[PDB]
């Protein structure tokens, strides 16, 4: 689990943070929709 | 006509060398993007700091998970757009940079910003008349009339400065404020600006301003200022001094070193004689108006 | 005729313009495709050298390694010391590097281009060539420090009360040498790791020996210079272990020469008596409210652009300011014109000027009134 | 008073080896850094010579007051 910091137009390319580690730029999975995916929202995250 | 038929011959070799040639580009482009959109689909970006950019055309970076990589060629942009101090999407096997990522926003900066609009007209303010007027001419002239300040040529004023008993309607003109100018209003609290980490506070304060650098037209609100803006003292064996961190960059970042007319500041407490008088100087808050207590005929039109 | 050799010219040069111009689209994304096989580098430093080929380095990352190079990268240049790129699957030495400029220290050196000047100061030209002395005169003619038999002085502060021109008399001087002069905010070097507050302070003053001719400018150091503490908070702790690298780097083990530093303060108060010595900070620069001529000057240079009517008495306007800062006198050029901004006079009236002071004047009595004191 | 000032002629007019630490330096901002940082002076002053060790602002380290939560 991690901490989003905000999405950009045009495009999904969401800016993500865990705890210590990097930010990454990060995409949705299929089984949710991009509505309450809102920006300073903690999400859960795959390891790969 | 003898010279013409060998002329269209010349004509017609070279024309079906272009359809050869719209072949070449054409087939060119999937094998290029076959493996662009392979490294587009490494989505995933290990997003870093460009320390230095050599030239023995060369970049120096620091991923986000404290490492520093050295890389000679440099990727998919260029070196001229960028400078030391940015920040990118960086490969993760590769190490490669391959996008520019705008801004370095932090959230608690972003809930700040006001979306409501919170309507209040200046007819639910009675008994202020002298009070309103010179805080909107102050405020409000230099974003509508920007030639009529410089059609004499002056500075505008920079920063105001409301105080009193702490009934008489402080809140009630910024509330009337943000609904009148359509502009980027943003709001503080008094203790918002106080972390337990050091440089946090510090660095809350540059960004605030950082990002009403970026909206132009912006005005930005402090509320209750005698949270930070406790005077100075010196003492030995004790004594908060963090505090004082996060003032003294409030002192420089509103007004020193590299000023600027885009932003202004307006700034409501209820007692003056806790505060620092080197924010109460005359250019980092111009306008100190006083905010008495009803006198007969207001009390009158409040009710 | 030649005529229609003319015309078959336009197909054919229109069918050769298609095979550049739409390869062209295909060479740069040809470079694309060979670009993204280059693999990025660890970056090290080099501790010492035991054999011809058993090298030693740490990264930047953590554990400390023994290492191998190419045969033909120069083994007698990397001396312990330098900084140089690895590989990152068989940890091998590629590359010697140059040193690093750390971009916060970038972004601290060239980003001003405010261009304020001598003439803009007014009322206090006698430390102008006070400030000068140090900064100026032996950078550029030492041999009669040399000849008399004593060494110029390392750097000066600059105290006085709020708003006489401690900022500004810095950007004059920040006009002048525009790439060897480094301003700090004395707030952006603090942040909540351990000892990066201390790091920049070695760097910053690491960039200062390799350009020679330099001044640093270091601005409020009330926030980083304290007096120290019987130890209250834990914050604290490591600022003045960030204080007590500052004053190190000054004058302890090293040639501290052709390195100025000029520092501002509105109350020295609050100084800590080992930066207050006369080793390093050897002058003490006081800054004080302006004379009656002085107003009349700093309110002559902000009366400047302001589209006037020939009437202007500047003796009462000075001769009603007493005790005003230098701040404050642009204040009142700024008030005249609200006042000409209502009844929408383009022009400004001389009456508008008196009216000017007597608001600022009972403005400024809720002050506190503490001149200051270095001790 | 001389305190730096005496440490140079000291280390001016000596045969033996000098090693020279500004004593704020131990605290490096990785883990585990500063202490290896401490056990190859002393290391390095063993192998080398009979030397001399000079630490200069100790308050950077030694202090009193300690807080085991930062
Ligand atoms: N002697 C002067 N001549 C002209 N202008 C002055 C003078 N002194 C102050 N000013 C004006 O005052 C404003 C503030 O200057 P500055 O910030 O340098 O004050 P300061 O001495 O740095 O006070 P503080 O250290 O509290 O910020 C400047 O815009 C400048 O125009
Ligand atoms: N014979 C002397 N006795 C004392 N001080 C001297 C003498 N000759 C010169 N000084 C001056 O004393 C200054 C301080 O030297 P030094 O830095 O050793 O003092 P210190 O006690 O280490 O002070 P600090 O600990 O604050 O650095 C020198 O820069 C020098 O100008
Ligand atoms: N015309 C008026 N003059 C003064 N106060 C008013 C007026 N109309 C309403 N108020 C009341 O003043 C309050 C504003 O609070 P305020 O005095 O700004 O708090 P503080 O000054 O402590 O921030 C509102 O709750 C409002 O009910
Ligand atoms: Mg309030
Ligand atoms: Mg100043
Ligand atoms: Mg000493």
């Amino acid at each position: 689990c991690t901490k989003i910091i905000n999405a950009d137009s045009e495009d999904p390319k969401y800016i993500i943070n865990v705890k210590q580690f990097a930010k990454f730029v990060v995409d949705l999975s299929d089984q949710v929709a991009p509505t309450d995916i809102e920006e300073g929202m903690r999400v859960g995250v795959d390891r790969n | 006509r003898t010279r013409l038929l060998d002329s269209e011959i010349k004509i017609m070799k070279s024309e079906v060398l272009r359809v050869t040639h719209e072949l070449q580009a054409m087939k060119d482009k999937i094998k290029e993007n076959s493996e662009k959109i392979k490294v587009n689909k490494t989505l995933p970006y290990l997003v870093s700091n460009v320390i230095e950019l050599l030239d023995v055309k060369c970049a120096v970076i620091k991923t986000s998970t404290r490492q520093t990589y050295f890389l000679p060629v440099i990727g998919l942009v260029d070196a001229e757009k960028l400078k030391p101090g940015d920040l990118v999407g960086v490969n993760k096997d590769s190490y490669l940079i391959l996008e520019t990522l705008p801004t370095e926003y932090d959230s608690r900066v972003k809930a700040m910003e006001v979306d409501e609009r919170p309507t209040e007209q200046y007819s639910d303010i009675g008994g202020l008349d002298k009070q309103i007027q010179e805080l909107v001419e102050a405020i409000v002239l230099p974003m509508n009339h920007k030639e009529k300040f410089e059609n004499l040529g002056i500075q505008p004023p920079k920063g105001v400065l409301m105080y009193g008993p702490p009934g008489t309607g402080k809140t009630l003109l910024a509330r009337a404020c943000a609904a009148q100018t359509k502009a980027t209003f943003l709001k503080l609290a008094g203790p918002q600006l106080v972390q337990m980490f050091i440089g946090d506070g510090a660095k809350l304060v540059r960004d605030a301003f950082a990002l009403a650098k970026e909206k132009a037209p912006s005005i930005i609100f402090i509320d209750e200022l005698d949270a930070i803006g406790t005077k100075r003292f010196d003492s030995e064996k004790a004594g908060d001094r963090e505090v004082q961190r996060t003032m003294l960059e409030l002192l420089n970042q509103l007004d020193g070193f590299q000023p600027n007319t885009q932003v202004k500041v307006i700034a409501a407490t209820n007692r003056v004689d806790i505060l620092d008088p080197a924010l109460l100087r005359s250019g980092r808050l111009d306008r100190k108006i006083e905010f008495p207590m009803p006198n007969e005929e207001a009390r009158a039109r409040i009710m | 005729k030649l005529l229609e050799h003319k015309e078959i010219d336009g197909r054919l040069k229109e069918l050769r313009e298609q095979l550049k111009e739409l390869t062209k689209q295909y060479e740069k994304s040809e470079n694309d495709l060979k670009a993204l096989q280059s693999v990025g580098q660890i970056v090290g430093e080099v501790l010492k050298q035991l054999t011809e080929e058993k090298f030693i380095v740490k990264a930047t990352n953590g554990p400390r390694y023994v290492v191998g190079c190419r045969r033909q990268l120069d083994k007698s240049k990397l001396k312990p010391g330098t900084r140089v790129a690895l590989d990152m699957t068989t940890l091998t030495i590629m590359r010697y590097l140059p040193r690093e400029v750390d971009p916060l220290v970038y972004n601290m050196s060239h980003e001003d281009p405010g261009n304020v000047s001598y003439s803009e100061i007014g009322g206090l030209s006698e430390q102008i060539r006070e400030l000068r002395e140090v900064i100026e005169l032996p950078l550029t003619n030492p041999e009669l420090f040399q000849r008399v038999g004593i060494i110029p002085p390392k750097g000066c502060l600059l105290y006085g009360p709020p708003g006489t021109g401690k900022t500004l008399l810095a950007r004059a001087v920040a006009s002048q040498l525009d790439c060897n002069f480094l301003k700090v905010v004395s707030s952006s070097i603090v942040d909540k790791y351990i000892g990066e507050s201390a790091r920049l302070i070695r760097e910053m003053f690491n960039y200062a020996r390799d350009h020679q001719p330099c001044i640093i400018f270091m601005d409020e150091i009330d926030a980083i210079g304290g007096r120290r503490f019987s130890e209250g908070t834990s914050a604290d702790r490591e600022i003045q272990r960030t204080l007590m690298e500052l004053l190190n780097q000054m004058d302890g083990f090293d040639t501290l020469h052709r390195v100025k530093m000029i520092m501002a303060t509105n109350r020295p108060d609050t100084l800590d008596p080992a930066l207050l010595r006369p080793g390093r900070l050897d002058r003490k620069i006081h800054i004080d409210l302006p004379n009656e001529q002085a107003r009349l000057d700093i309110l002559k240079i902000h009366a400047g652009p302001i589209t006037k009517h020939g009437e202007i008495d500047y003796e009462a306007i000075v001769k009603l300011s007493d005790g005003f800062n230098g701040a404050d006198l642009r204040n009142v050029c700024t008030e005249a014109g609200m006042f000409a901004i209502r009844a929408d006079h383009d022009f400004v009236v001389q009456e508008d000027f008196m009216k000017a002071v007597r608001k600022v004047a009972d403005s400024k009595k809720l002050e506190s009134k503490l001149d200051y004191k270095p001790v | 008073c001389g305190k730096t000032m005496l440490a140079k002629a000291v280390a001016h007019h000596t045969t033996a080896a000098f090693i020279r630490v500004v004593g704020s330096e131990f605290v490096q901002k990785y883990l585990g850094e500063g202490p290896r940082m401490v056990r190859d002076v002393f290391r390095l002053a063993k192998e080398n010579a009979p030397a001399i060790i000079f630490i200069d602002e100790i308050d950077a380290i030694a202090t009193k007051r300690f807080d085991a939560q930062t």
